[PDB]
């Protein structure tokens, strides 16, 4: 009797912890912080995805990954300066090669703001009337930051 | 960290690539320079840019006024890039205070000639020497290759450990186990 494939049930979606260098298909390599949707299992192998690259697709050692989730605002605010940051980081490194240097400070300084203020959110360590002064400055930076980098303007969530 | 180190090597290359694009765009907008002892009414100032498919470098004096700084070449007007053999800096360049020792540098090309700089700041220094290099298909090493490299490098890495947040990342490779003893998925592909 060998341990066969089934459904992942509660093992979602996961991060890993550390960079899996597979053989090759069926084996999907892993980065760092790569975060993946988790398909099945069978034994100590995940069998899924990239969730940023959907097309690569692959099994993974269980070992490698740390089961997260992706309920308090705060979370659905970090993972849209999560997604936010992402679109940014990549019009940040075209204004560095034209050498726009004012927008590329301006945004280099949005995105550490940002990423501070998302770790604060995480971090469940604020008092209430503070997290919500918090939420409103993180809200409004991404939104302005969106503005003047021709984004989609977000809706209240 | 041992795995995040890795993560940098694999992502170096292309921040490297990046810089060196910066760098020639630089040199194609050019910059202004201010020559060393200059006298009895020859321009104070003069200019060097880099032609915008990179193979040669156009220079001359300029006008340094209070409305602005028109530019009017002379007879000597470019230095094709194809022909340079070397660019030295320091007391290695041939019109070479102290000050000034760290922002020199000349292009040495041809015969016996040679187009000697002295960068208005340690910036265009950098700038120069990093874009010059380049196209001599040598290796960047100003201090501002090494900070826009850890500029971009920490951003990309911070921005790939979003969701590691909160979470213990291990010192040494969690272990990997043996290879499935069956490969019958329950699902498809894609």
């Amino acid at each position: 009797g060998m341990a066969p494939w089934r459904k992942a049930d509660k093992e979602r979606h996961g991060v890993a912890i550390y960079n899996f260098q597979g053989s090759g298909a069926p084996q999907l390599s892993l980065q760092i912080g790569d975060v993946v949707r988790i398909q099945e299992t069978c034994g100590d192998w995940y069998r899924g995805y990239l969730i940023k690259h959907k097309m690569l697709q692959g099994i993974f050692p269980k070992s490698f990954i740390h089961i997260k989730e992706v309920i308090p605002a705060e979370i659905p605010l970090a993972q849209e300066v999560t997604t936010t940051l992402w679109e940014w980081g990549s019009i940040w490194k075209q204004l560095y090669v034209a050498s726009k240097k004012e927008r590329f400070l301006q945004v280099q300084s949005m995105m550490y703001d940002l990423m501070e203020w998302r770790s604060q959110l995480l971090s469940g360590t604020l008092p209430k009337d503070e997290l919500k002064e918090l939420k409103q400055k993180v809200t409004s930076k991404i939104d302005y930051g969106n503005k003047i980098l021709e984004l989609d303007l977000i809706v209240r969530d | 960290s041992g795995p995040i180190l890795e993560l940098k090597e694999k992502i170096q290359p292309e921040i490297l690539e990046l810089i060196k694009q910066q760098r020639l765009n630089r040199l194609v907008e050019g910059t202004c320079f201010r020559k060393l002892n200059a006298r009895r009414r020859q321009d104070k100032f003069w200019y060097c840019r880099l032609s915008p498919n990179h193979k040669v470098l156009h220079y001359g004096d300029l006008e340094e006024s209070p409305q602005g700084e028109v530019p009017h070449d002379s007879l000597q007007d470019k230095l094709p890039v194809a022909d340079i053999k070397a660019v030295v800096t320091g007391k290695d360049c041939p019109h070479m205070n102290k000050e000034v020792l760290e922002l020199a540098f000349s292009i040495l090309y041809d015969s016996n000639c040679q187009l000697n700089f002295i960068a208005p700041d340690k910036h265009e220094y950098c700038i120069w020497t990093d874009g010059l290099n380049a196209l001599l298909g040598k290796d960047m090493m100003s201090d501002l290759t090494r900070n826009d490299l850890d500029t971009l490098l920490s951003m990309e890495i911070k921005l790939r450990l979003l969701d590691l947040e909160n979470i213990q990342i291990p010192d040494a490779p969690p272990p990997i186990p043996k290879e499935p003893s069956n490969y019958d998925f329950v699902y498809d592909c894609n």
